[PDB]
């Protein structure tokens, strides 16, 4: 229940972070606004002389003889020719920026959205859970679901508890204290647990292993046969 | 990580302390604009790239006083305190190696440094900020492992962080236990290698001096295009308005101001290119950052050959160098 | 000084300074790397003198946005202070307009000269960049301040031989990633 409402909480909160802020969509904003400037400034370098007598084509064929109308206009399409061979050449290079992000886009919603990643954050800030993708206008949009530790508690640990002359270590966790009792826990969630021979596995004496402690690690079967055979 | 950033004023390039120059320019329109726009854009990249590399760290951590990690020892790897610029020795070692730019910053200040309306402008973040990220990184790492990098730090002994590095890899704790010893003397002497290797061979940076020699290059050539004619009579305009009569030297002009239009637009043109190829790299060090040294990647070769366990970076001279 | 010279049919604008170049009595003129003349033999006396371009560079401003304030800083990108502050008196700086440059609102940055702004010792994260570590914003009366840029927080981390920190709660944590 309480993973449940911290999820509706944090969708909540991301359509409000998302209306709230102007500058959200900024990256998306950008590429359009870089294609309207494009054209913008394509069109408008039709107005430039590029050094002749006038921009117009009509006004220079009206002006001049056959002879410098075509000096005139030949550096008319020099200027014209060369602006727009510096905008195909722009829109190449954006190009290739924006199929890198593509390929990017394409890869993250394989990794984060079919599949859970292992990948540090590739697919959001935290420990990876899901996401979900969006469509936007030119691109899309992640929601990243995340697992952030938080409230840590510091306790004791060592790297082995030594029983009957034997290093016991953690199977799959962390031997942990609370300043009088021993206990396993995973390591991503505090969660004490007996320290037992199905916890723990054995290798070795009490000798090498540096920072081992003393305590007793509980044997279960053990335990019931002294009450079985009495 | 980043390129030398520059901007580059079209009319004093073009048509340097001439009026009657910059006023036959005005007649090509916005090619002025959209340089000046691209080469904005190009430097502002360039510290979008150092900051997305470097700055991923949203608190700056520190070592303890006492640098007892087990037997492992990274004194060539922190801060040393004794310095200014508090770099590492290996950071000192990489810095004094591949620094042979022209500056490469304003410092409040080729024999004319290309003083022909061509500046470069200093990063956003210093070396030092950058060392101090470094710092942050690898107090992170070494103090709390994985956990620095997912959520707030979690303090760990180091050999349990190693212990479970080896669990990720698919070796068992005992393993590293029984050697801590061993191993810790084999990652002191990789070290002390990668010191002597880095020291001893000139070429270990290469891929920074080229991206530093490349933008030498891409300058040098701009400014050398000044001195062609480009079928002028003459590749200085204060000759060509001393020497001719208006009607002639507009001419002459429109020649010179079209030879160095053209060799603007090539030199933006290459520097585009060239910043989106380092904008590339950049996004691989940032990844490579994020997968490594704030975790511990199972890809395979993509952080060293073997089977990874952690990565420490150090800060160089417009890049990243890993230690995996 | 910056002056216009003109030294026989050599045309040109720069500071004329007493040279350190070992001219042979051959050699009348000399050109750097790129074939820039920069030394000249005087016409009379024959003293050789070098040519260091005038001073130039780039110009930003600083502005918090007009729907705050209109007060704005500016940075003369690329030179000394003192260039510009003599260059001030001397009206010789091509933009026509002028900032009041009041005292201890000139601040010597890496990036260059910037007028305007009152630099303080206190840092604070990074809100418009102007360079090598300087930032500058719009704080407390308002007044645009230069600062050199936080980089963030610290947090000594509590190492030690046996202790490890483990989470007892958690978060579920929703984040935002958009791509073209
Ligand atoms: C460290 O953790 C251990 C186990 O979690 C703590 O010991 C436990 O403390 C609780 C305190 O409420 C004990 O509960 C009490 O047990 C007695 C009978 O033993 C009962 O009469 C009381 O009404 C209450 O239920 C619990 O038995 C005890 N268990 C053991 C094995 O000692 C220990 O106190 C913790 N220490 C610290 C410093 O946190
Ligand atoms: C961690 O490693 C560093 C080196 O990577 C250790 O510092 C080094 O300590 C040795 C101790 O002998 C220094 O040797 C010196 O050799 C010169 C002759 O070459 C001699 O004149 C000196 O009296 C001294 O014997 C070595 O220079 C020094 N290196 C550096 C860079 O400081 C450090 O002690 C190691 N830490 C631990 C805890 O072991
Ligand atoms: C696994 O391989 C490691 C090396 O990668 C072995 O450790 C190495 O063991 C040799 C002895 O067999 C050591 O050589 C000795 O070094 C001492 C140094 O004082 C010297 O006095 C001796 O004369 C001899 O040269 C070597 O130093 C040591 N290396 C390290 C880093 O400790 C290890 O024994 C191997 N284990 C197994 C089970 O094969
Ligand atoms: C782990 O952390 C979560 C929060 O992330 C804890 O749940 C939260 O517990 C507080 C009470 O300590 C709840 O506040 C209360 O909410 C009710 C709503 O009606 C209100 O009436 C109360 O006056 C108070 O404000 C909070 O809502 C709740 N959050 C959620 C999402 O359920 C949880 O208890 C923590 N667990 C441990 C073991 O520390
Ligand atoms: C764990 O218990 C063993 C005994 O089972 C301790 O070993 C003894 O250590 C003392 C000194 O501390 C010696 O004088 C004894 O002779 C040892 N006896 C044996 C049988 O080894 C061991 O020191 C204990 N470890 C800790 C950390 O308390
Ligand atoms: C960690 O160790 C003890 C509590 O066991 C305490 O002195 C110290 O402040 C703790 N620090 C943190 C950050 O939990
Ligand atoms: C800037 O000018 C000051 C004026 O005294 C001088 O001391 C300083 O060295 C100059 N710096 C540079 C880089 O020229
Ligand atoms: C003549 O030439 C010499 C050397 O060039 C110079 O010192 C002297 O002043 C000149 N006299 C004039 C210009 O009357
Ligand atoms: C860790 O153990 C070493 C053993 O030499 C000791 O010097 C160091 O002080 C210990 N660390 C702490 C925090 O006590």
């Amino acid at each position: 229940k309480l993973i449940a409402n911290q999820f509706n909480s944090a969708i909540g909160k991301i359509q409000d972070s998302l209306f709230s802020t102007p500058s959200a969509l900024g990256k998306l904003q950008d590429v359009v606004n870089h294609n309207a400037q494009a054209l913008n400034t394509l069109v408008k370098q039709l107005s430039s002389k590029f050094g002749a007598i006038s921009s117009v084509l009509n006004d220079i064929l009206s002006r001049l003889d056959p002879p410098e109308a075509e000096v005139q206009i030949d550096r008319l399409i020099t200027g014209r020719l060369q602006s727009l061979q510096t905008y195909v050449t722009q829109q190449l290079i954006r190009a290739a920026e924006i199929r890198a992000s593509a390929n990017l886009a394409a890869t993250k919603m394989s990794e984060c959205v079919l599949g859970q990643s292992k990948r540090v954050d590739f697919c959001g800030k935290g420990y990876h859970l899901m996401s979900f993708p969006q469509s936007a206008p030119h691109g899309v949009v992640f929601l990243h679901v995340t697992y952030v530790p938080a409230q840590e508690k510091n306790f004791t640990t060592a790297p082995a508890i030594c029983h009957d002359g034997k290093a016991h270590f953690p199977r799959e966790g962390v031997f942990v204290s609370n300043g009088t009792h021993w206990f396993l826990t995973q390591r991503n969630f505090y969660e004490p647990q007996i320290i037992t021979t199905d916890n723990t596995f054995v290798s070795g004496n009490c000798d090498v292993v540096i920072g081992i402690v003393n305590n007793t690690v509980y044997d279960p079967l053990q335990l019931e046969l002294d009450s079985f055979k009495e | 990580v980043s390129m030398t950033k520059t901007s580059v004023d079209c009319t004093m390039y073009i048509c340097g302390d001439s009026t009657e120059c910059s006023n036959l320019l005005l007649q090509y329109g916005s090619f002025c604009t959209q340089l000046k726009r691209a080469l904005t854009g190009i430097a502002v990249e360039q510290d979008k790239n150092t900051q997305e590399v470097f700055a991923q760290v949203k608190q700056i951590y520190k070592t303890p006083p006492i640098k007892y990690f087990g037997g492992f020892n990274f004194s060539q790897i922190l801060p040393d305190p004794s310095k200014p610029s508090k770099r590492s020795p290996i950071e000192d070692l990489l810095f004094n190696k591949v620094t042979l730019a022209d500056a490469g910053f304003i410092k409040q200040y080729i024999c004319a440094q290309k003083f022909n309306g061509l500046t470069v402008l200093p990063p956003l973040l210093t070396d030092e900020m950058i060392a101090q990220y470094t710092s942050a990184l690898l107090a992170g790492t070494i103090t709390s492992g994985w956990t620095f990098g997912a959520g707030p730090a979690l303090q760990i002994p180091f050999p349990m962080q190693m212990a479970y590095r080896f669990n990720g890899i698919g070796v068992t704790q005992n393993v590293l236990y029984e050697n801590q010893k061993l191993i810790a003397n084999q990652f002191n002497s990789a070290i002390g290698k990668i010191q002597d290797s880095l020291f001893s061979t000139p070429s270990a940076l290469g891929k920074l001096q080229d991206v530093v020699n490349h933008n030498a290059q891409a300058l040098n050539t701009l400014v050398k295009q000044l001195s062609s004619k480009f079928g002028a009579i003459s590749s200085v305009l204060n000759d060509i308005l001393s020497r001719l009569d208006p009607p002639e030297a507009e001419v002459q002009i429109d020649r010179l101001i079209t030879g160095r239009l053209q060799s603007l637009q090539t030199y933006v043109t290459q520097q585009l290119i060239r910043a989106a190829e380092i904008r590339a790299s950049a996004n691989l060090a940032a990844t490579k950052m994020s997968e490594c040294v704030l975790g511990q990647s199972k890809r395979v070769d993509f952080c060293g050959k073997g089977y990874h366990l952690m990565s420490f970076p150090q800060s160089a001279p417009h890049g990243v160098v890993f230690l995996h | 000084k910056c002056v216009n010279f003109n030294f026989n049919g050599l045309t040109g604008t720069g500071v004329l300074t007493k040279s350190n170049k070992k001219f042979l009595p051959f050699q009348q003129f000399g050109r750097d790397i790129v074939d820039t003349t920069d030394a000249v033999r005087d016409p009379q006396t024959l003293e050789i003198l070098d040519i260091t371009p005038c001073s130039f560079g780039g110009v930003s401003v600083i502005t918090p946005g007009t729907n705050t304030s209109n007060q704005v800083a500016v940075l003369y990108q690329g030179v000394n202070c003192t260039e510009v502050s003599v260059a001030i008196h001397a009206d010789q700086l091509t933009p026509t307009w002028r900032v009041y440059s009041t005292g201890s609102n000139v601040f010597q940055t890496r990036a260059g000269c910037l007028i305007g702004a009152e630099y303080v010792n206190n840092s604070y994260e990074c809100d418009i960049p102007i360079g090598a570590g300087i930032c500058a914003s719009y704080q407390t009366s308002q007044s645009i301040i230069a600062y050199t840029m936080s980089l963030g927080a610290e947090n000594s981390v509590a190492y030690s031989n046996n202790s490890i920190a483990i989470p007892t709660n958690f978060t579920i944590s929703v984040t935002t990633e958009i791509l073209p």
